[PDB]
RNA sequence: ACAGCAGUUGAACAUGGGUCAGUCGGUCCUGAGAGAUGGGCGAGUGCCGUUCCGAAGGGACGGGCGAUGGCCUCCGUUGCCCUCGGCCGAUCGAAAGGGAGUCGGGUUCAGAUCCCCGAAUCCGGAGUGGCGGAGAUGGGCGCCGCGAGGCGUCCAGUGCGGUAACGCGACCGAUCCCGGAGAAGCCGGCGGGAGCCUCGGGGAGAGUUCUCUUUUCUUUGUGAAGGGCAGGGCGCCCUGGAAUGGGUUCGCCCCGAGAGAGGGGCCCGUGCCUUGGAAAGCGUCGCGGUUCCGGCGGCGUCCGGUGAGCUCUCGCUGGCCCUUGAAAAUCCGGGGGAGAGGGUGUAAAUCUCGCGCCGGGCCGUACCCAUAUCCGCAGCAGGUCUCCAAGGUGAACAGCCUCUGGCAUGUUGGAACAAUGUAGGUAAGGGAAGUCGGCAAGCCGGAUCCGUAACUUCGGGAUAAGGAUUGGCUCUAAGGGCUGGGCGGCCGGCGCCUAGCAGCCGACUUAGAACUGGUGCGGACCAGGGGAAUCCGACUGUUUAAUUAAAACAAAGCAUC
RNA sequence: UCUGGUGGAGGUCCGUAGCGGUCCUGACGUGCAAAUCGGUCGUCCGACCUGGGUAUAGGGGCGAAAGACUAAUCGAACCA
């Protein structure tokens, strides 16, 4: 809701910032094994632990 | 456009009495026109008339009070009936003084 | 907003060190002299044009004057 | 309007005839206005059970549940006056 | 890739961006309750307990006794001692309870009572007085001054008015004490105010004009905070003394404990005018620059009437209760008079009066709020708390049609119209012969006028049962409000409103009649079939969420322990 | 005593919103749905309906009582 605490807002801020795709240059790093961000979270599909 | 021309034409006819018969009534007589509002309006008319008659000294306090309780007792249907009854009382009171003065004149003669 | 009904009171309000500006407005029927102070906007309504021009001349110096034309 | 039901016509047929008859006596006394012994005006109504108020002199009196004065109260008041007078004289 | 067809689309994917407050909430207070310490219990983590087995105050008028700093004659800060002093105990507990104070106009791609413009407001601080005003500036004795007006002395002065209710711009005062406000249910009925709807005109724009319609549609403002005036209310006051009782409400109700009558007082004032205010907003007609100028300009934003109308709100007055419908923070008033001030200055202490100066930190704020942003594994016919609520018909927030606003038929389309099905209808003559059973469907249905049985706990049964009417059109009768009563007035006998007369204004109904249609008319919509009995339970209520709503449970009453 | 008014009582009646869930033993029954849909129904000022906050926890609670309910789990839940 609009009414939220500071602790909850800071928790939602962090999940928002970590929902980004992998950068393109990571694939070029020597000995790289990551192809995509397997921890992508969609708001409608998966809900937060909160 | 949402014209009110049709409803205004029907309201004019309805004010004349049209579309208001037995076949056009769905609510009861009390739902359409409450008996309490009819009674309360009637008392306000008749009590107002009695107050004006008292103020202008057409009737006195003792005639006002008896007529007030008869109005509360549903004796007079409307203002016209109450006006005629007051006039009959005024004639009777005048007559009682007419034969009183006649009797006093005869006795003193 | 406060309404002042005396010219003498208006001059006192205008000469306050708090006063910031005098705004003159001309209407169809009256002329309104408005002095803006810290707390209230003081308005004087004058229905005579002869007295209106006199008030402009007697306005205190230095105080900003704006004509709402 | 009614032959015998009186004030308990509000209950219709919903309880026994004898129960409606018993409550008829109590409901008349619990809603009646009595004459105030302090100011003389007939305005002594019931606020709650055992509480009686006068709307003119604003006096509140502890009384009966449904009647202003219980018979037990009158006898006790008369008896206490006798016991007090015997102590004095 | 996903959105079960597509997709130039998306609540998908990618890149950027977006939430601004003293006056909107949180924050503060307590509620039901939760919970430490003291104490007790407990092998023990710990538990019980919330005033109960505690030396539970750390504060403060004021006074004294000392240090210290200053616009240092003096005052202020800091320690110690008297005086006062119940926390009737920490603390937590509400984004719907309590709780000071903000509202118009504009502005964005997305913010906004938060930004800009404008106009206000509350709280706190101001010591070294911020400026005014108040307190507060009189009287007596003389002298001089022609006299006014000044010189000396003495004595007052913590305001004033009204018979009163109370009023005026302030109008000292501590510990202590009393009170108020915060702070009270549900239902009914009336009345006031506003918003909306309605009606009659006047503007501006638009629609229709085949014929008519001087028409039909849209639009036709003034925030908070001050000031004044209506209006509403009053168990507020003064005169006075009432039965031939009177006053008065829709209902009531009121009076020698003071009616009616007259004259005042107070509270609320969300209404009107006014400052704010037209400069802004809107409507319409034009003229510019250029993407935006809150561009510029002209005209307008008018006058009325209605009402058991609906909604909100403010009042008054009742009904019900073996039901009586929070608490605390916080704020205020009063009682008392411990104190302080100055000796007549142009003065003091003091001031809840007017204006002036400074500040108001932290957190929330975007959007969905649901037949697609929430839960049900999903864009799931399920579930999920509220606010505003137009016209017509009509008892209605019923159903049916429409306007403002919204939408694209609910995860696809094309063609055809077979059986069986799901949903909706109709049917000759019979009229339950079907079937366990009238299951299902059908009949009745509104309103008005008549007329209503057995039985009964006398309340009911009851819309019992049964019958008639119902359209359209044209009339008639009845049902009300205001004003007046012998150029402008008025000193006057000269007038007499008196079966209530004249003029003006107005809305909603009721009853009766004529005419009239292929007897059709509660024409759609809405909308009880009924009667005679038996069994059970008295009734209202409740129950196995997801097969049993019942005769089961409860219940008032009765009785027992 | 009778009559005509006024008045507005009630765990009162018809009946919206709301709450519930009779019958069709209708639809659906690899459903829209691990209980939904339609018509028809009960109640609708009260023992009424409902949000939030609080309290009661497993041989325990709560129960106008059906062994009902206690997170799709109840003649003793769920987790290890
Ligand atoms: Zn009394």
């Amino acid at each position: 809701s609009s009414h939220k605490t500071f602790r909850i807002k800071r928790f939602l801020a962090k999940k928002q910032k970590q929902n980004r795709p992998i950068p393109q240059w990571i694939r070029m790093k020597t000995g790289n094994k990551i192809r995509y961000n397997s921890k992508r979270r969609h708001w409608r599909r998966t809900k937060l632990g909160l | 456009v949402h014209s009110r021309a049709r409803c205004r034409k029907n309201t004019l006819a309805r004010r004349k009495g049209r579309h208001m018969g037995i076949g056009k009534r769905k609510g009861t007589a009390n739902a359409r026109m409450p008996e309490k509002v009819t009674w309360m309006r009637r008392m306000r008319i008749l009590r107002r008339l009695l107050r004006r008659y008292r103020e202008s000294k057409k009737i006195d306090r003792h005639m006002y009070h008896s007529l007030y309780l008869k109005v509360k007792g549903n004796v007079f249907k409307n203002k016209r009936i109450l006006m005629e009854h007051i006039h009959k009382l005024k004639a009777d009171k005048a007559r009682k003084k007419l034969l009183a003065d006649q009797a006093e004149a005869r006795r003193s003669k | 907003p406060r309404k002042i009904e005396e010219i003498k009171d208006f001059l006192l309000t205008a000469r306050r060190k708090d006063a910031k500006s005098v705004k003159i407005k001309k209407n169809k029927d009256n002329v309104k002299f408005k002095v803006r102070c810290s707390r209230y906007l003081y308005t004087l309504v004058i229905t005579d044009k002869e007295k209106a021009e006199k008030l402009k001349q007697s306005l205190p110096p230095g105080l900003a004057v704006k004509d709402l034309k | 309007r009614t032959k015998k039901v009186g004030i308990v016509g509000k209950y219709g047929t919903r309880y026994g005839a004898s129960l409606r008859k018993m409550v008829k006596k109590i409901e008349i006394s619990q809603h009646a206005k009595y004459t105030c012994s302090f100011c003389g005006k007939t305005k002594m109504k019931r606020r709650a059970v055992g509480i009686w108020h006068c709307g003119s002199c604003m006096k509140t009196v502890a009384g009966g549940a449904w009647t202003y004065n219980t018979t037990s109260a009158v006898t006790v008041k008369s008896a206490i006056r006798r016991l007090k007078e015997l102590k004095d004289q």
